[PDB]
């Protein structure tokens, strides 16, 4: 009851799990000792944090937070350090320790020493594109990695089949503006114009019969997230499924 | 195609075709060499059916 | 056996100026200093070979 602490954990699925604890000043405790401090002629507190440490709770383990920290002391404030976890596959809720050491202060003496440790479980918990018919999974072998400079480049759509008639389908890009609150008309028009006119796909109806190369050229700039347009089409009626994947800044 | 000193030109096989690359080689002199020794096996463990079913001239 | 036509918007840069059409449009726009782009549209022909050897295709 001097410094309220909370830990927030965010699940970055393309990397490690990120969890950050957060100290604060706990105002419902500050006016308490503010009353006696301004009784003794002091305006704000001088609590000194001298040893702050998060340890990985286990039989025994410890971690290290993902940037640098000094030995600090603040009056009415909040601080928050971040430490990276390891992104679990399924069903193992890890736990942490989070010890701390607040050192209070008085007139060059009477440093009433305090310490605190709140151990709890660090599990807040709130690119394969499947075919959705017969598990013909597609993945780009270098997705989201392309700094092109309006030059040619090549990608790799590694199709993974049932190995049962593995020669079936054809890619294409569809350079055509799709035909679609008036600025909601205009934002959709600018999105559909920059999609259907910015890159070209130099191997158009490539008719793949399990890698591909798919050379593009890319004649306008801007971050093309999710790279729409690049559809495939297969032996059945309409397997017009997307890739929905891969991105390229072009500057 | 690289031989021990012969290096060929740059051909072009397109999709399913054959292209006969012609390589020179000299003959191999019989009196300078020996060609009547048994080719060795890798192992020295197994008996390998040591009664080998072969004659002289077939070997 | 298809056809498509696509406009042009980026002026481009000198270090990539080695493929034929961008050095053509840049070289054409070194003079005539009123046009920059949006007037040099770009048509996409797609040659297909129904034969049994390579061809060189100017």
């Amino acid at each position: 009851l001097l410094n309220m602490r909370l830990r927030n954990i965010s699940l970055k699925s393309e990397h490690c799990i990120l969890s950050s604890l957060d100290f604060q000043t706990s105002k419902a405790s500050e006016q308490l000792t503010k009353k006696f401090i301004y009784p003794q002629e002091h305006n704000s507190f001088l609590k000194l944090n001298f040893q702050e440490i998060s340890y990985k709770l286990i039989d025994g383990t410890s971690q290290i937070e993902l940037d640098p920290i000094c030995p600090l002391k603040v009056p009415l404030t909040a601080f928050s350090y971040d430490s990276i976890s390891a992104t679990f596959k399924l069903v193992l809720l890890p736990k942490s320790t989070q010890p701390h050491r607040v050192k209070i202060t008085l007139a060059y003496e009477l440093e009433l020493h305090p310490n605190l440790k709140l151990p709890v479980r660090t599990s807040w918990e709130t690119s394969l594109v499947n075919s959705k018919l017969s598990n013909v999974k597609f993945k780009f072998i270098n997705s989201n990695i392309k700094v092109i400079k309006g030059e040619k480049f090549t990608m790799r759509l590694q199709i993974i089949n049932s190995s049962s008639s593995p020669l079936d389908l054809v890619v294409y890009y569809n350079n055509t503006i799709n035909p679609i609150t008036l600025e909601n008309q205009y934002q959709l028009h600018n999105k559909y114009r920059k999609i259907a006119e910015g890159i070209i796909l130099l191997s158009n109806d490539y008719k793949i019969p399990y890698f591909a190369d798919l050379r593009f050229i890319g004649i306008m700039s801007g971050y093309y997230g999710t790279l729409s347009g690049l559809k495939v089409l297969d032996l059945n009626t309409n397997e017009l499924i997307e890739v929905g994947n891969g991105a390229s800044v072009l500057i | 195609v690289q031989f021990e000193d012969f290096t060929s030109n740059e051909y072009h096989v397109e999709a399913s075709h054959t292209s006969r690359i012609i390589v020179p080689i000299k003959k191999i002199d019989y009196k300078k060499y020996n060609f009547e020794n048994t080719p060795i096996p890798r192992i020295f463990p197994g008996r390998q059916f040591i009664q080998s079913g072969l004659n002289e001239e077939q070997t | 056996p298809s056809m498509d036509i696509i406009p042009l918007n980026e002026l481009f840069s000198s270090q990539v100026e080695n493929v034929d059409w961008i050095e053509y449009v840049m070289s054409k726009i070194r003079a005539e200093s009123n046009l920059h782009s949006r007037d040099f549209i770009l048509l996409l022909l797609d040659f297909r070979n129904s034969w049994i050897d390579g061809i060189k295709l100017n």
